[PDB]
C-alpha cells in the first residue's frame, strides 16, 4: 500500500560528485525519519547517516563526517544527498528508507536502490 | 456424510420396465463418475453402464439397446431404465460413484434386490 | 492395471502402440520396474466380460504419465458433428472382451509399474537389514543396534 | 538448447513476503523434478524444498517446515513461491533448479539465479 | 563464453589429476553411444561473465 | 615446425558460406585440441569452436547454429563451415592447437581476414 521511489546516476568519477534525489509520496516525513543504507558488493549493509524531521538536526557516520550532506526539503517531499569527496572506496548500493521514530529500531520499508560507480 | 440410497427393486414379469432410483445425498459426487454394477449370486461383479460427468453415458457391449441411463433432473437422479428384462436380471444392482479406482477410491451403496 | 495377454510388450521405453501411445506411455528414462502376470482364473467368466474399459482414438501423442478423464467428442474426420455421437465422430471410450476360451494372447494380464522416485529429501522407503546368524561359544563381533 | 528464466524480487522486509515465480519454457515438467537451492553469500548450495510431478506431493527441509510453500500450475508453466515468516538469517541467492527423477542425484541444470536481502 | 568448465563425470576427481577427455555422459539407461542428445548432455559448458 | 597456414579467407556478401581451413605441418598434431579464434580489431580474442580429439566438437553458445566444425579427412586438414554471415564477421581467424590451457605452451599459427560486405 506504501511504496518508495528512487533516483540518482549509474557511473560517478572519483572525485567528483552526483545529484541523489529521494523522491517519497505520500508519508507522515514530519515526524519520520528518513536516511541512506550502503550495500557494498561483497558484504552486508551499513549505515551512513540520518536525518531528523522533527527539529532538523543530521547525524553522520564515523568516515562520512566531512564528505557529505544532505538537504531535507518539505514543499514537494524530496532530499538532496550531495555526496563530494568521493574515491574509489564507495561502491555501494544506496537504499532510502524510513521509518518511526516512535516504533522499534529497525526500519519499517525500504525502496528499490540505486547503483553508482567510482573506479 | 454421503449416504446415498438405492430403491426401485420388486417383483415383475419378464415383460415390463424397471425405473431404478440411486438418491444422492446433497454434495459434490456428481461432478466425478457415477456408474452402476450387478452382484449376481454366486459370481464376480459385472459393469453395467457408466455416467460420465461432462453428460455422456456408455453401455457394455452385453446390454445393447436394452438399457438406458440418463439424468434429466438436474440435482439427483441415475435412473438406469432396463426396459425389457430377461430371466437372468433378478439380482441385488448397486449404484458406486468412483467404479474407476476399485478396491482404492471406490464406496459402494446399499444395493436393491429385482427379481423377474 | 489389467491389459490383453497380446499388448504387455508395448509398456516399454520407446515401444509404441495402441495402449502405448493413447492410454499409457512410459518415458525413455525410467529407473523402476515393470511386471505382469496372467489373471485368467480370477477374472474371467463365461458370460462376455465388458468390466474393462480402454480408450482407442486421441487427439496426438500421449505425454507420459498423464491422466486423460474427459470424455469430449473424438474428431476421426473434417466434418464438425458437434457432438451427436454420429458417424465421423464416435465416442472414443471401447471396452475389453475377455472369454475363458480365447487364447493366451487375448487373456487379460494383470500389471503393475513401480515407478521409485529418488529425491535430495531423505530416504524414507528401503529394505531390511543383514540380520546373520549367530554362533555361540566363538569369539565372533557382534554388531546389535547399539552396541557393537 | 534448453534454458531457464527467473524473476522475483531484490529486497525484502525482515518480516514480510514476497513473491516468486520461476517461468519454464519447454519442459517436460510433468514427470521432472523442479525445485528451489539457496546460495548464502560465503559458503556453497543448500537445499530448500521439492515438487514431485508424478504425484504432487511437496518436501520441505529441516528449518522451513512451517514458513515457506509453493504452489505449481500446468496452465502457463508457471511455479510460485510465497515466502513467509522472514528474518535476517534468510540472505540467500534463490536458483530455480529442474531434473529427472528417474536419473543420477544432482540436477540437470539451473537457471540465472535472483538475489534477495533480508535483514 | 571463452572459458569451459565439467559439470558431469561419473566419479569425484582424484587430488592433483587434470581431465581431459571429452566421452559424453549418461544421465539415464539408454545406451546412447555418443550422439550428444536428449539425456546426454555433454560434459563441458561454458560461463557466463557480463 | 609448427607452420599451419590457414586458407579460404576473402570477401563473401552477408548470407553466404565460408569454408575457412588451416592446413597444418605433417606431424602427429592430432591427439591433441584444436581451436578456432576471432580476432576482431580492437577487442580481446574470442572462441568460435574446438575440435576435441574424440570428435566431438563443442561450439561458443552464442554463434550457435551458425558456425559448424568439421574433420571428416583425417589425413591433414581442419574445416570451419561458416553459415549466414553477419557485418561483425570482418575479423581476423586464427586457428590454434594449445587452447584452453595455453599462455605458456599455445601456439597461434597464421591468420586472414574475413570481410562481410
Amino acid at each position: 500500500e506504501v511504496q518508495l521511489v528512487e533516483s540518482g546516476g549509474g557511473l560517478v568519477q572519483p572525485g567528483g560528485s552526483l545529484r541523489l534525489s529521494c523522491a517519497a509520496s505520500d508519508f507522515y516525513f514530519d515526524y519520520y525519519e528518513m536516511s541512506w543504507v550502503r550495500q557494498a558488493p561483497g558484504q552486508g549493509l551499513e549505515w551512513v547517516s540520518t536525518i531528523s524531521g522533527l527539529g532538523g538536526a543530521t547525524y553522520y557516520a564515523d568516515s562520512v563526517k566531512g564528505r557529505f550532506t544532505i538537504s531535507r526539503d518539505n514543499s514537494k517531499n524530496t532530499l538532496y544527498l550531495q555526496m563530494n569527496s568521493l574515491r574509489a572506496e564507495d561502491t555501494a548500493l544506496y537504499y532510502c528508507a524510513t521509518r518511526s521514530p516512535f516504533g522499534d529500531y529497525a526500519f519499517s520499508y525500504w525502496g528499490q536502490g540505486t547503483l553508482v560507480t567510482v573506479s | 456424510e454421503v449416504q446415498l440410497v438405492e430403491s426401485g427393486g420388486g417383483l415383475v414379469q419378464p415383460g415390463g420396465s424397471l425405473r431404478l432410483s440411486c438418491a444422492a445425498s446433497d454434495s459434490s459426487f456428481y461432478d466425478y463418475e457415477m456408474s452402476w454394477v450387478r452382484q449376481v449370486p454366486g459370481k464376480t461383479p459385472e459393469w453395467i453402464g457408466s455416467m460420465y460427468p461432462s453428460g455422456r453415458t456408455y453401455i457394455n457391449p452385453s446390454l445393447k439397446s436394452l438399457v438406458t441411463i440418463s439424468r434429466d433432473n438436474s440435482e439427483n437422479m441415475l435412473y438406469l431404465q432396463m426396459n425389457s428384462l430377461r430371466a437372468e436380471d433378478t439380482a441385488m444392482y448397486y449404484c458406486v460413484s468412483n467404479w474407476a479406482s476399485g478396491s482404492t477410491g471406490d464406496y459402494w451403496g446399499q444395493g436393491t434386490l429385482v427379481t423377474v | 492395471f489389467v491389459i490383453r495377454g497380446d499388448e504387455v510388450r508395448q509398456i516399454a521405453p520407446g515401444q509404441t502402440g495402441n495402449i502405448a501411445d493413447y492410454n499409457y506411455k512410459l518415458p525413455d528414462d525410467f529407473t523402476g520396474c515393470v511386471i505382469a502376470w496372467n489373471s485368467n482364473k480370477l477374472d474371467s467368466k463365461v458370460s462376455g466380460n465388458y468390466n474393462y474399459l480402454y480408450r482407442l482414438f486421441r487427439k496426438s501423442n500421449l505425454k507420459p504419465f498423464e491422466r486423460d478423464i474427459s470424455t469430449e467428442i473424438y474428431q476421426a474426420g473434417n466434418k464438425p458433428c458437434n457432438g451427436v455421437a454420429g458417424f465421423n465422430c464416435y465416442f472414443p471410450l471401447r471396452s475389453y472382451s475377455f472369454r475363458p476360451t480365447y487364447g493366451v494372447g487375448h487373456q487379460p494380464y494383470r500389471v503393475v509399474v513401480l515407478s521409485f522416485e529418488l529425491l535430495h529429501a531423505p530416504a524414507t522407503v528401503c529394505g531390511p537389514k543383514k540380520s546373520t546368524n549367530l554362533v555361540k561359544n566363538k569369539c565372533v563381533n557382534f554388531n546389535f543396534n547399539g552396541l557393537k
